[PDB]
DNA sequence: GCCATCAATATCCACCTGCAGATTCTACCAAAAGTGTATTTGGAAACTGCTCCATCAAAAGGCATGTTCAGCTGAATTCAGCTGAACATGCCTTTTGATGGAGCAGTTTCCAAATACACTTTTGGTAGAATCTGCAGGTGGATATTGATGG
DNA sequence: CCATCAATATCCACCTGCAGATTCTACCAAAAGTGTATTTGGAAACTGCTCCATCAAAAGGCATGTTCAGCTGAATTCAGCTGAACATGCCTTTTGATGGAGCAGTTTCCAAATACACTTTTGGTAGAATCTGCAGGTGGATATTGATGGC
C-alpha cells in the first residue's frame, strides 16, 4: 500500500472552527487550530492503538466498528449505535 | 456594503451547528489520517465504513466537549477567545495530561 | 403452555436474558428471579427513555424518534444525564446552550 | 474518748480530702434537687457525706473507731452502688478507697485494735436439695424457701425469686474485760481452744501469764513413717538452706483408709463379664497435709492425695501408686524456696513407696480450671494459674531432680510408655478412682484410643521407680463442702491462719480414732 | 449466516405501549440496542462483583437490586426496586 | 447519674461546621494554595459533605446486604473503587 | 519595638513545604467520626463504625480534598491570580464532570 | 478441641512473596505493615484488573478459554511501550521454562 | 516434585493464581500458561515498584519503606504514575511542588 | 532603587537513645499444591462460499483557500478600597486509655431452592415481495434581526 | 439617543420524489418451558468471641481580634488578531463499476483443559524472645528573610 503522510492538515481551519462552534465558542486564536488538531492526532493514536490491538488478538486483518465501540468502552468514552 | 458587527455571524452559526447533528468534520481527511497512523501503528491493515464512522463521531464528540470546557476555562479569564492554555488547563483538570 | 415472561407480566424475554446471564460468565449459578428483576429494570428504562424520546420529537413536530431525540431525552433528564454521562449518542448532537456572556453586551 | 478518737482520725480524712479532684463531690451532702438526681434517695436509703463525717467526729458521737469505719465503707459502697462503673464518682470513689487502705492501718494500729479494714467474705455459694447432686449458681436467679436450682423445680408461687449477690461479714468477739470489738480471724481466737473467752494482750499483760499453749497444733497429730520421712525431708533441706525467714515444717497424715475402684458398667460388660479381670481393684487411700511455722502459728499449705494398690492387687493395677489431686498454697515463707520445698514432699513419697516395694507411679498434671478448688477452698485472687505447659514443666522439673539423687529410675508420658510396652488392648490401661482414662473409655464404648492418648501425651506422666480413721479428710468433697459452709478461705495470710486453725482443731476434736 | 440477536421487537412494542403512534428509525434502534446492552452488562457486573465480595456463588434478586441501588440514582432506582418487587411477586404467585 | 455528664456539652456547632476551617487551611496548604478567599472553606464543607454522600451511602448501601449494619473497611474501599477513587492499605 | 513580623506569603510558602514533605493526616479525628456517623445515619439509623473504615474515609476525603484544591489553584492562577475563588472551584468540579 | 476459640479465619495475602521479591531487588532495606498492605492492595486490584481485560477479551471473541494469547492483548492493552515489551519479555520467559521444565 | 512457581522461577504462587482464576467467574476454562503469566507479570511489576521505593527510602537516609517512599517511587515515574493515577494512596501526602507565580520575586 | 549585612527562626543535619514495630527461630496442620489417570472438548488446520473491503472514472458545486479592512478584544499600566496574611491571646476541644454488652463470626439441621438434561412446543430472527409513509429538499413570502442611515 | 428604515437571515407552510419505516407469507433452527432426577446455597437456631459505643483524664492544639502589606478588580489606553466579506478555485460527493484480498461457514480431530483420587509441602496462625528504624529530645547553627541602615 502507498505510504501516505501529511493529512494533519486536512482537518481544516473552518472545520476546526465549526466545531468549536459547536461547542459554544464565539471567537478563536490563530494558534487553536493547530494545537486542537495535535490533541485530535494524539487520542487519534490511542483508541487506534487499542482498536488495533483488539483486532490483532482476533488474528483479523481488517479493523471492524465492534473492536472500536471496544476500545471506546474500555477508554471510558462509550460509542452507541455501532454494536455493543 | 451591509456588514454585520464581529461576532454575530460566528453566534448565528453556534446555533446554526448546536441544532443540527450531522457529520461536521469532512470524512475522507479523517480516514487518511487514520489510515496513516495506523500503518504506523501496524501495517497492511483494513477498515469498515462502520468502524471509520464510530471514529469519527467519537472524536467529533470528544472535540465538541473540550469545546465546551474551551469555553467555560476562557470565560473563567474574564475572555472571550479561547488560547490553548484554556484547554491544557481543561485536560490537566480531565487527568489527560497531568 | 405460559411462558416465564408473561407469567412475570414483563414485555422483554426472561429466558434470553437468563441465558445471556449464564453465557456472561458472572458466576457458577444464577437465580430465577434474577433474570426477572433484570428485564423489569431494562424495560422500566426503556419505556423512560422512549416516552422521553416521543415527547422530544412531538416538541420538533416530529412522529420519528430519530438519535436526536434520544441525546434531547437523554440530557434533558438529570437523572438520566447522570446515567450517560461517559457514553456519546452517535448522531445526537449538543443541547442548544449558549453562555449569557457570548450574547451581545449592548 | 472523743479527743482520741478525732487525734487518731485526722489525718486519714484530711489525707482523703487531699485527694483532688476525686474528693470534690464529696465535700457535701447529695442534693438531689441541686444535682438533678431526685432517684437518690431511692436507691441510696443512708446517705452520709465527708462533712457529716467531720461534724459527727467533732461533736464526739463515736464511742469506738469501728463506726468510724463502717461509715465510710458504707458511704463508699452507696457511692459505688448509685453511680455506673464509668462515672467520675464510681472512679473517684475507688481512688479515695485506695487512699483509705493506704492510710487507715498505722493510725488504727496504735489506738489499740487489730487493723482498719472491713473485711467481707466471698460470696457463699449454696446446694441444691431436690436432686441432691447439683449446686446453686452464683451471680444468677435462684429459688429458695425458708435452696433449689432453676431448673430443680420446673420438672406453686410461694417461692421467693432473687439473685445470689449477697455478703457474708466478718465474725466479731467481744473481750470480755475491755469489751472492744476485734476480728476473730484477726486476734486467731476460738472457743474450743479457750473456753474462757477472748482476751486482749493487753489485758494478759496486766496479770503476767501469757496466752496458754494451744493443744490443737499440727505437732501434736498423730505421726507416720510416711509423714515422718517427708518432714525430715523438708527440715533437713530448710536446715541446709538455713534461710531466716523459712519456718518448721510439720507433715502429718491425717487419714488413711482401704477402699475399692468398681469397673464402670461398659467396661464390666466389655472386660468383667468374660472373667479376665475381676468386678473390682481394691486400694490403699491416704491424705496428708503440710503446715508451716509463720508468724508462730501454724499455717497450711500444702495438701494432696495419693491411691495405692498393692502386690495383691490383679492386674494392670498390680503394685502402683497414683497421684489424685494436689492442691498448694503460695504463702510459704521464703517464695523462693516455696517451689523447691514441694518437689522435696513429692519426691520423698515417691522414694518412701520404693522402700515399700512400689514399681510404678501415676501423675495426672491438669491445671484447676477457673473457680473449681482442688483441697484448699478460695485460693487467692492474686496466684497464679500456670499454664498447662508451665505444670508440665514443673512436674518434668521435679522428675529430673528425683533422678539425679538415684531415686527414680525412668519417667515418661502414657502414649510413649503404651507404645513402648506394645499395648494393644485398652484394658491394660491402669484404672484409677475418678481417672480421665476410664471416662473416656467408657465414651468410646458409648459412641482412636492411641490419638486420644497421643493429645493428652503431655498431660499425664508414668514414673518406672525400679488405719486414721477421718471421715472429714476421706475425700476432697467433705473437706471442701465444710470449708465453704464455715466462711474456711485460704485467700489471704490471716484468713489462711484461721482456716489452718479451724481445720486443726476439726481434725483433734471430731475425728473417729 | 450466524444469528445476531436484538431487542428491536420488544423495544418496539414498548414504544407502542408508551406511544401508540410514534415511530423509530434504525439508527434510533440501534442507539436504543446499544444503551439497554450496556446497561444490562453494568448492572449484571456490579451484581457478579457484589456476589464475589461477599462468597455468594449465585445471582439472585436481592444483590441485583442492590447493583441496580448503587448504580440507578434517586427516582428511578425506587422505580426499579418497586417494579422487581412486584415483578418477581408476580412470577413466584404462578 | 450525676456528676461529669456536663463534659462539653457545647453542642452549638452545626455538623459541616466541624471541619475545622484550620484543618482546611492545612490541606489547601498541602494542596500548594498560598491565599485563601475567606468565604471558601465552608463551600469545601458542602463539597465534601457532597463526597461523603457520594461514597459512604454506597458503602452503606453494601452493609444491609451482608445482613449486617457495621460498616466495614472492605465496604469502604470497594465503594471508593466503585466511584473511580481506590484506596490502597484496608483491603485485609 | 516593632515585634517582629514575616511578610504575607513567606510563612504560607513554609507551611506549603512543611505539609507537602509531611504526611500526617490533617482532618481532625473526633469531627470525622462524627460527621460520617450523622450522614450514615441519615441513610440507615443504628449504623456501627469500624476504625480502619473511618481511617479509610478520611484518608479517601483527605486525598480528593487535596487534589481538588491543586485544580482550583491552578484554576485560580489561569486567571492571573494567586487567591482561590469560588469560581475557580465551580469550574474544576464542572471539568472534572461531577457536578 | 472441636471449635477451637483461637482462629479459623485464613485470609488471603501476598505478604511473604512480596517479601521476598523485596529481598531479591533489595536485601537490605526493611518494610512496613501499613507499606505491605499497600503492597497486597496494588498487586490484587491489578490482578482483578488484568483478569477482567483477559475475561472480556476471551469473551467478545466468542472464545470460552482464557489462554496465553488473551493475557498478551490484555497486557498489550494495559501497559503502554516500555512497561509492555519488559513485562511481555519476562512472561514470554517464564512460560518457555515451564513448559521446557 | 517441583512447584509450578519454581519451574516457572516464579516466587509468587502460581497454583493460587490458578485458583483465584478459577474462583474470579472470569472463564469457565482457564489456560494452563495463564497463571504463570500473571505470576511473571505481578513479579515483574512488583520488582521495579518495590526497586523505585527502596530508591526513594536512600535518597531519604531511610532503610524502610513507609507509604510516603511508595507515593515517591509511583509518581515520579511518569507510567506508573498513570498506573495510579486514579487511585489513592494512604499515608503517602503529597509531591513538593510549588507554582512559579507563588514563589517569592 | 541596590544591596551588605546585625538578628530571630524553622529547619538539615551530627547524634542518640528507647520503644512500637519490624525481624528471627521452633512447631502444627488444614489448605492448597503437585502428580496420576480417564474423560471431554475448544479450538487448530483445510477448503471453500461469500460480503464487503479496497481501488479506478468522472464532474461540478460545496465549501476550502487566500486576501483586505477594521471592531473591538486581548494585553499592558495605575491605583485605591479592601480582603485576607501574620501574630499574640485565651481556653477548649481533641486525643488517648479503660470498660460493659450489641452484634461479628463459628457449628449444625435441613428444606425450599438451585442445576443436568431429554423432549416438545412456542418463538424470534428473517429470505422475499408489496404497500404505506415521515420527512429530505426546493419555492415562495411573511417574519424577526442588525446595523446605521435621515435628523 | 430614540425613531424610522433598508439589507438580511429565519420561520414556516406547502408540495413533490423516494430510501427507509412498516405489514404479510412462509420458513426454521435456536431457544423456552414442563417434568424428573440430583445436588447444594443458605434459611434458621444456638453460641463464643470481637470490638464498638460510652466514659474518664491529659494535652495539643483551635477560635477572635488587631494591624497592615499586598492582592484584585475598576478604570484607562492601545497594538494588532481575528471576524466579516468577497473572489477564486479545490476537491468533493456521489453514482458506478470492478478484481480480489480477506471474513467467515463447514468438516475433522487432537493436544490441552477438567474431574476426581492420592500424596506432598507449606503458608497461616499463635507464643517467646531478640533486633532495630526512627520519632522525637537536646546541643549547635544556618540560610533567610524582614529590617536597620549606607550608598
Amino acid at each position: 500500500r502507498k505510504v501516505l503522510r501529511d493529512n494533519i492538515q486536512g482537518i481544516t481551519k473552518p472545520a476546526i472552527r465549526r466545531l468549536a462552534r459547536r461547542g459554544g465558542v464565539k471567537r478563536i486564536s490563530g494558534l487553536i487550530y493547530e494545537e486542537t488538531r495535535g490533541v485530535l492526532k494524539v487520542f487519534l493514536e490511542n483508541v487506534i492503538r487499542d482498536a488495533v490491538t483488539y483486532t490483532e488478538h482476533a488474528k483479523r486483518k481488517t479493523v471492524t466498528a465492534m473492536d472500536v465501540v471496544y476500545a471506546l468502552k474500555r477508554q471510558g468514552r462509550t460509542l452507541y449505535g455501532f454494536g455493543g | 456594503p451591509h456588514r454585520y458587527r464581529p461576532g454575530t455571524v460566528a453566534l448565528r452559526e453556534i446555533r446554526r451547528y448546536q441544532k443540527s447533528t450531522e457529520l461536521l468534520i469532512r470524512k475522507l481527511p479523517f480516514q487518511r489520517l487514520v489510515r496513516e497512523i495506523a500503518q504506523d501503528f501496524k501495517t497492511d491493515l483494513r477498515f469498515q465504513s462502520s468502524a471509520v464512522m464510530a471514529l469519527q463521531e467519537a472524536c467529533e464528540a470528544y472535540l465538541v466537549g473540550l469545546f465546551e470546557d474551551t469555553n467555560l476555562c476562557a470565560i473563567h479569564a474574564k475572555r472571550v477567545t479561547i488560547m490553548p492554555k484554556d484547554i491544557q488547563l481543561a485536560r490537566r483538570i480531565r487527568g489527560e495530561r497531568a | 403452555a405460559k411462558t416465564r415472561s408473561s407469567r412475570a407480566g414483563l414485555q422483554f424475554p426472561v429466558g434470553r436474558v437468563h441465558r445471556l446471564l449464564r453465557k456472561g460468565n458472572y458466576s457458577e449459578r444464577v437465580g430465577a428471579g434474577a433474570p426477572v428483576y433484570l428485564a423489569a429494570v431494562l424495560e422500566y428504562l426503556t419505556a423512560e427513555i422512549l416516552e422521553l424520546a416521543g415527547n422530544a420529537a412531538r416538541d420538533n413536530k416530529k412522529t420519528r424518534i430519530i438519535p436526536r431525540h434520544l441525546q434531547l431525552a437523554i440530557r434533558n433528564d438529570e437523572e438520566l444525564n447522570k446515567l450517560l454521562g461517559r457514553v456519546t449518542i452517535a448522531q445526537g448532537g449538543v443541547l442548544p446552550n449558549i453562555q449569557a456572556v457570548l450574547l451581545p453586551k449592548k | 474518748k472523743p479527743e482520741e478518737l478525732r487525734q487518731a482520725l485526722m489525718p486519714t480524712l484530711e489525707a482523703l480530702y487531699r485527694q483532688d479532684p476525686e474528693s470534690l463531690p464529696f465535700r457535701q451532702p447529695v442534693d438531689p434537687q441541686l444535682l438533678g438526681i431526685p432517684d437518690y434517695f431511692d436507691i441510696v436509703k443512708n446517705p452520709m457525706d465527708l462533712s457529716t463525717i467531720k461534724r459527727k467526729l467533732d461533736t464526739g458521737q463515736y464511742q469506738e473507731p469501728w463506726q468510724y469505719v463502717d461509715d465510710v465503707w458504707l458511704m463508699f459502697n452507696n457511692a459505688w452502688l448509685y453511680n455506673r462503673k464509668t462515672s467520675r464518682v464510681y472512679k473517684f470513689c475507688s481512688k479515695l478507697a485506695e487512699v483509705f487502705e493506704q492510710e487507715i492501718d498505722p493510725v488504727m494500729q496504735s489506738l489499740g485494735y487489730c487493723c482498719g479494714r472491713k473485711y467481707e467474705f466471698s460470696p457463699q455459694t449454696l446446694c441444691c436439695y431436690g436432686k441432691q447432686l447439683c449446686t446453686i449458681p452464683r451471680d444468677a436467679a435462684y429459688y429458695s424457701y425458708q435452696h433449689f436450682c432453676e431448673k430443680c423445680f420446673t420438672e406453686k408461687d410461694q417461692f421467693e425469686k432473687k439473685k445470689n449477690d449477697t455478703l457474708d461479714p466478718e465474725p466479731f468477739v467481744d473481750c470480755k474485760e475491755c469489751g472492744r470489738k476485734m476480728h476473730q480471724i484477726c486476734v486467731l481466737h476460738y472457743d474450743i481452744i479457750w473456753p474462757s473467752g477472748f482476751v486482749c494482750d493487753n489485758c494478759l499483760k496486766k496479770t503476767g501469764r501469757p496466752r496458754k499453749e494451744n493443744k490443737f497444733s499440727a505437732k501434736r497429730l498423730q505421726t507416720t513413717r510416711l509423714g515422718n520421712h517427708l518432714e525430715d525431708r523438708v527440715n533437713k533441706f530448710l536446715r541446709r538452706q538455713n534461710h531466716p525467714e523459712a519456718g518448721e515444717v510439720f507433715v502429718r497424715v491425717v487419714a488413711s483408709s482401704d477402699k475399692t475402684v468398681e469397673v464402670k458398667p461398659g467396661m464390666k460388660s466389655r472386660f468383667v463379664d468374660s472373667g479376665e479381670m475381676s468386678e473390682s481393684f481394691p486400694y490403699r487411700t491416704k491424705a496428708l497435709f503440710a503446715f508451716e511455722e509463720i508468724d508462730g502459728v501454724d499455717v497450711c499449705f500444702f495438701g494432696m492425695h495419693v491411691q495405692e494398690y498393692g502386690s495383691d492387687c490383679p492386674p494392670p493395677n498390680t503394685r502402683r501408686v497414683y497421684i489424685s489431686y494436689l492442691d498448694s498454697i503460695h504463702f510459704f515463707r521464703p517464695r523462693c524456696l516455696r517451689t523447691a520445698v514441694y518437689h522435696e514432699i513429692l519426691i520423698g513419697y515417691l522414694e518412701y513407696v520404693k522402700k515399700l516395694g512400689y514399681v510404678t507411679g501415676h501423675i495426672w498434671a491438669c491445671p484447676p480450671s477457673e473457680g473449681d478448688d482442688y483441697i484448699f477452698h478460695c485460693h487467692p485472687p492474686d496466684q497464679k494459674i500456670p499454664k498447662p505447659k508451665r505444670l508440665q514443666e514443673w512436674y518434668k522439673k521435679m522428675l529430673d531432680k528425683a533422678f539425679a539423687e538415684r531415686i527414680i529410675h525412668d519417667y515418661k508420658d502414657i502414649f510413649k510408655q503404651a507404645t513402648e510396652d506394645r499395648l494393644t488392648s485398652a484394658k491394660e490401661l491402669p484404672y484409677f478412682e475418678g481417672d480421665f482414662w476410664p471416662n473416656v473409655l467408657e465414651e468410646s464404648i458409648k459412641e482412636k484410643l492411641y490419638a486420644t492418648m497421643e493429645k493428652h501425651k503431655e498431660v499425664f506422666f508414668v514414673i518406672h521407680l525400679h488405719l486414721l480413721s477421718c471421715d472429714l479428710m476421706d475425700g476432697r468433697d467433705a473437706f471442701l463442702t465444710l470449708a465453704r459452709d464455715k466462711h474456711w478461705e485460704f485467700s489471704s495470710l490471716r484468713r489462711s491462719k484461721w482456716s489452718t486453725l479451724c481445720m486443726l482443731v476439726e481434725l483433734h476434736t471430731q475425728g473417729q480414732d | 449466516r450466524s444469528r445476531k440477536e436484538s431487542y428491536s421487537i420488544y423495544v418496539y412494542k414498548v414504544l407502542k405501549q408508551v406511544h401508540p403512534d410514534t415511530g423509530i428509525s434504525s439508527k434510533a434502534m440501534g442507539i436504543m440496542n446499544s444503551f439497554v446492552n450496556d446497561i444490562f452488562e453494568r448492572i449484571a457486573g456490579e451484581a457478579s462483583r457484589l456476589a464475589h465480595y461477599n462468597k455468594r456463588s449465585t445471582i439472585t434478586s436481592r444483590e441485583i437490586q442492590t447493583a441496580v441501588r448503587l448504580l440507578l440514582p434517586g427516582e428511578l432506582a425506587k422505580h426499579a426496586v418497586s417494579e422487581g418487587t412486584k415483578a418477581v411477586t408476580k412470577y413466584t404467585s404462578a
